[PDB]
């Protein structure tokens, strides 16, 4: 199948102080591989995965500028964001972008994105086209039209389908061992009894990357989603993932519900029975 | 690209004799020891004989002196292994392996590739139909009930239930082989503990090596 | 000629395995460590007490001193799961010696002790003079177990037999162990005991 | 690889 | 606009006694950014505890992950406080062996 | 002016395994009189607890003794856990079996 990178920056303004918190973490697929931290002593972009510190001074130097300086537009942007919502200076507000690339299974290109965020709120972002913007509120509209005058949907696209997916083909070959790897779930079923009559039937998956998974009950190959629980997906600390969803069970028929476990490094779906 | 290849084993009867044949390629075999190290199915490994270089000596384990022979031709490039009064107690898994150094006069260092070897079984064969006894539930949760298919050979026994209509808590056994040479096979279905008597429960044990089908009814009491 | 191997290691993974091969003065002899995965030849992982063949990675170490050899296997893999040899030659035996093996188990699961399955002899059996004991074992985890049969208190040494471990649909491990008698001993005892340990604890019936 | 500049609003 | 962290409190593997483990508490689907965490060897604040750096979901809201090295005895119960502006009290959740 | 409370955690009978024992909470020395005090069975607060009644030293020095029975083991380990005025965050003193 594909892969894919992507980038997220947070800027929070700190009220009486100038510079805001800022922290940009990069991942590739589910594998994070570098982390800037506004209060890290590091003032450099670090590295988080083991594949990329084999890239050299030329890259971890301009890394930092490119998000020294994406920092800094952001302290800007806190500040005019401030004036387009009549904002006070004694608030806190979150500056959230994110964007990266998808590449296809032969390198090519696939899809680009760019989203950006003002407190949890959708505020602008890259349409599918590369060519578009659209804007959430009012406010975003007037960094809409300015952006059309500058070519900002263009100038995106030399990036998501220049530089962007060339990091993305160049990561994936150089760390072809972390993130080019399938993780199929180790799974096991749990039995609680709640009541006298009904008990919980858990079904869990741990150790499995990526992180796309697809638990499902059934009830005499019928499908449950009614008793059902299901957990999102919980890290597992280290590079893996852990999921469990459970059923309530009236006592007695456990052998009638059948949990169902699909995954990408799974040759064919599991079942799992008491 | 360094090979090992074993042969001549199969199925022997007691009494009889039986050669071990196991093919090199990929180093100069007239320079190195080779090794024969067998394992009976779920056990560990054993040192069985092994042989320097040129043949010269002959080193045996106490447990296969006078019975056992290992060879080789260095013409050929042939480790050969032969077992006279073969017994039950030598069914095992006979690996052939190539000593690490060269020119040791005698077996002390690791063994560094190892043949994928092959399986000898000795028995008193002849096929046999499997008697099949009702192991019934107990009479005093969980209720548990099952087939008992005894002394069987050769394998395999296959067991369903209700002709197959049963399938939640059906589970089958690995098959014991007794000491007499003949297999042992037991398969039970959990239920629930209450509910047991209304359905119609029967076992239908398969064996075709000896064309033989079974049905028992199993009931408590 | 006695070297004595741990029957079973489990360990989560990518923590540190380490399994011991003790024996008198083993210290003074070369040890070697061979892995066997299901079905296949064993395979050189560590020889002269500590070195590592070429495609062995780094991970695994080995070690040798006084009375006690050690194979250590740093940052666990699951695939590591394997029976593992260790080797000596005893020069004052003209034998080479392997260890009992162990059974390294790197868990998915959490661990789960057997559930043992108690069955008498059937009458249908008893009328063909003939009595046997089935008890099954079922749903632990590692699978590593050892059967004891008691009549009343006292050991049962022959005419028992114990299947080997294996997997589960849910891939936990079950086995089964009989116990062959004739129809008089069945009736001798009061009362008959399947007794399975599992990871230090005991569980009978 | 980051972007190369940035965007005001 | 604001919301209130979901948390989660699990071992990284299935816990055993005696064997050391680690102790995770993930929480996420929060906003804003500003919250405390910590880890809790009976009702004691766990000190060697590190978190995850702050990135955020489809929907914005972030996520973090404090972890510790811990071994698990069968007495010892452990738990995480996370408090936030959303919560008025902090909130703890109890690490449970099967969930 | 305000004293911050000295606690002592004992048992009422030298503890032996397997043994009704009761396990004390003994704060005194403090100022004003508004304390709280819990016992804590591996971090959990022990719910059948009582206390003694409010009576005061020479230097107007308030004390009470929190109780509760308990039956000690080994694995089990007990505490008291102590929040004052003085106190920014809450005082644990674990109970020993030799102190």
């Amino acid at each position: 199948g594909s892969h894919s990178m992507r980038y997220f920056f947070t800027s929070v303004s700190r009220p009486g102080r100038g510079e805001p918190r800022f922290i940009a973490v990069g991942y590739v697929d589910d594998t994070q591989f570098v982390r800037f931290d506004s209060d890290a002593a590091s003032q450099k972009m670090e590295p988080r995965a083991p594949w990329i510190e084999q890239e050299g001074p030329e890259y971890w130097d301009q890394e930092t500028r490119n998000m020294k300086a994406h920092s800094q537009t952001d302290r800007a942007n806190l500040g005019t964001l401030r004036g387009y919502y009549n904002q006070s200076e004694d608030g806190s507000h979150t500056i959230q972008i994110m964007y990266g690339c998808d590449v296809g299974p032969d390198g090519r290109f696939l899809r680009g994105y760019r989203q950006d965020a003002y407190d949890g709120k959708d505020y602008i972002a890259l349409n599918e086209d590369l060519r578009s913007w659209t804007a959430a509120d009012m406010a975003a509209q007037i960094t809409k039209r300015k952006w059309e005058a500058v070519h900002a949907a263009e100038q995106r696209r030399v990036y998501l389908e220049g530089r962007c997916v060339d990091g993305l083909r160049r990561y994936l070959e150089n760390g072809k061992e972390t993130l080019q790897r399938t993780d199929p779930p180790k799974t096991h079923m749990t039995h609680h009894p709640i009541s006298d009559h009904e008990a919980t039937l858990r079904c869990w998956a741990l150790g499995f990357y990526p992180a796309e998974i697809t638990l499902t009950w059934q009830r005499d190959g019928e499908d449950q989603t009614q008793d059902t629980e299901l957990v999102e997906t919980r890290p597992a600390g280290d590079g893996t993932f852990q999921k469990w969803a459970a059923v309530v069970v009236p006592s007695g028929e456990e052998q009638r519900y059948t949990c169902h476990v699909q995954h990408e490094g799974l040759p064919k779906p599991l079942t799992l029975r008491w | 690209q360094v090979q090992l290849q074993e042969s001549g084993g199969g199925v022997v009867q007691p009494g009889g004799s039986l050669r071990l044949s196991c093919a090199a390629s990929g180093f100069n075999f007239s320079n190195y020891g080779m090794h024969w190290v067998r394992q009976t199915p779920g056990k560990g490994l054993e040192w069985v004989a092994s042989i320097p270089y040129d043949g010269s000596h002959q080193w045996h384990a106490d447990s296969v002196k006078g019975r056992f022979t290992i060879s080789r031709d260095n013409s050929k490039n042939t480790l050969y292994l032969q077992i006279n009064s073969l017994r039950p107690e030598d069914t095992a898994m006979y690996y052939c392996s190539k000593a690490r150094i060269s020119y040791l006069s005698a077996p002390a260092w690791w063994f560094d590739p190892w043949g994928q070897g092959t399986l000898v079984t000795v028995s008193s064969a002849s096929t046999k139909g499997p008697s099949v006894f009702p192991l019934a539930p107990s009479s005093k949760g969980t209720a548990a009930l099952g087939c008992l298919v005894k002394d069987y050979f050769p394998e395999p026994v296959t067991v369903s239930w209700n002709s197959g209509a049963l399938t939640s808590g059906v589970h089958t056994f690995p098959a014991v082989l007794q000491s007499s040479g003949l297999y042992s096979l037991s398969s039970v279905v959990t239920v629930p503990s209450s509910s047991l008597g209304t359905q119609t429960y029967i076992c239908n044990v398969n064996h075709k090596p000896s064309n033989t089908k079974v049905d028992k009814r199993v009931e408590p009491k | 000629s006695v070297s004595t191997q741990p029957p079973s290691v489990s360990v989560a993974p990518g923590q540190t395995a380490r399994i011991t091969c003790g024996g008198n003065n083993i210290g003074s002899k070369s040890v070697h460590w061979y892995r066997q995965k299901p079905g296949q030849a064993p395979v050189l992982v560590v020889y002269d007490n500590n070195a590592r063949p070429s495609g062995i990675p780094e991970r695994i170490s080995g070690s040798n001193f006084a009375n006690t050899a050690t194979l250590t296997i740093s940052r666990v893999e699951a695939g590591d799961e394997a029976d593992y040899y260790c080797h000596v030659w005893d020069s004052s035996s003209d034998h080479v010696v392997f260890g009992g093996g162990t059974k390294l188990t790197v868990l998915g699961q959490p661990k789960a002790a057997p559930s043992v399955t108690l069955f008498p002899p059937s009458s249908e059996e008893l009328q063909a003079n003939k009595a046997t004991l089935v008890c099954l074992i079922s749903d632990f985890y590692p699978g590593a177990v050892t059967v004891a049969w008691k009549a009343d208190s006292s050991p049962v040494k022959a005419g028992v037999e114990t299947t080997t471990p294996s997997k589960q649909s849910n891939n936990k491990y079950a086995a089964s162990s009989y116990l062959s008698l004739t129809p008089e001993q069945w009736k001798s005892h009061r009362s008959y005991s399947c007794q399975v340990t599992h990871e230090g604890s005991t569980v009978e019936k | 690889v980051t972007e190369h500049d940035t965007l005001l609003y | 606009i604001q919301r209130t962290p979901k948390i989660q409190v699990y071992s990284r593997h299935p816990a055993e006694n005696g064997k050391s483990n680690f102790l995770n508490c993930y929480v996420s689907g929060f906003h804003p950014s500003d919250i405390e965490v910590d880890l809790l060897k009976n009702g004691e604040r766990i000190e060697k505890v590190e978190h995850s750096d702050l990135s955020f979901s489809k929907d914005w809201s972030f996520y973090l992950l404090y972890y510790t090295e811990f071994t698990p005895t069968e007495k010892d119960e452990y738990a995480c406080r996370v408090n936030h502006v959303t919560l008025s009290q902090p909130k703890i959740v109890k690490w449970d062996r099967d969930m």
